[PDB]
Order: C-alpha cells, then sequence, then structure tokens
C-alpha cells in the first residue's frame, strides 16, 4: 500500500477482502452418508468375521 | 471416493473352495471311526480260535496248519486202510 501512491483503491481492495473474509462457510456433509455406509458395512463385516471363526474352530 | 463394500461380504471362499467336499467326507470318516478294533483272529472260538490265532493270523504264514490238515488227510485214508484191511 505504501508502494502505491494511487492508494485509496488498496483501501478499497483492503476493505473487500476484509469484508468478503468468509471466502466460503462449513462443509461437513459426511455425518447423513456416512453412518448409513457404517451400518451395511459393519453388518456385513461383522457377518463373515462370524462365518469364518466359526468355520476355522470347525 | 469411498472403497467398495464386496471384500466385506464372503460366502464364496468360504463354499467356493475345493478342500470343502474334503472336509464334509473327513468329518464323517474321521470322527466316526474307532481308534482301535476288537479283536483281529476269533473266528471258531472253541479253543480253535486258538487254532486260528496260532496259524491264520496275518502274523505269520507259517507252513503248520498246512502240515497239520495234509497229516489229517493222510490220517483219514490211512485208518480207512487198516479199516478196509
Amino acid at each position: 500500500r505504501s508502494v502505491l501512491k494511487n492508494t485509496s483503491v488498496i483501501d478499497k481492495i483492503e476493505s473487500y477482502v476484509k469484508q468478503y473474509k468468509p471466502v466460503k462457510i462449513d462443509a461437513s456433509k459426511q455425518l447423513q452418508v456416512i453412518e448409513s455406509f457404517e451400518k451395511h458395512a459393519m453388518t456385513n463385516a461383522k457377518e463373515t468375521e462370524s462365518l469364518v471363526s466359526k468355520e476355522l474352530k470347525d | 471416493v469411498s472403497t467398495l463394500i464386496p471384500p466385506k461380504v464372503v460366502s464364496s471362499k468360504n463354499i467356493g473352495s475345493a478342500p470343502n467336499a474334503k472336509r464334509i467326507a473327513n468329518v464323517v470318516h474321521f470322527y466316526k471311526s474307532l481308534p482301535q478294533g476288537p479283536a483281529p483272529a476269533i473266528k471258531a472260538n472253541t479253543r480253535l480260535a486258538r487254532y486260528k490265532a496260532k496259524y491264520f493270523d496275518g502274523d505269520n504264514a507259517s507252513g503248520k496248519p498246512l502240515w497239520h490238515f495234509a497229516l489229517g488227510i493222510i490220517a483219514f485214508g490211512y485208518s480207512m486202510e487198516y479199516y478196509f484191511h
């Protein structure tokens, strides 16, 4: 800003940056899809685990 | 993106393996086999299971019953020689 001699447009873009200081807000979207996926995955994981464990002792 | 869920299902490496056929065979064959048996030679028991035990065991191929049976036939017709005399 001290480089520019036309400064009153550096004050403008400073205020534009500080205005638009939120440049995009938070994204958490893995909280609906992750749980659904986890239920089916857990079910299948446990089923396989139990089946083969049973077979091991068999 | 999220790793796919095919590896979490197994029911094609558990029934999809060849020794399964051998497994269901040898759980029946071996499990249901008495580890030991009753007695090898015992046929003709009347003190002639003893004859079998000394002579007709798989523990000998010794020529003694052959000799004995041969001598029996020698004794049979020879006695009848003196019966026909």
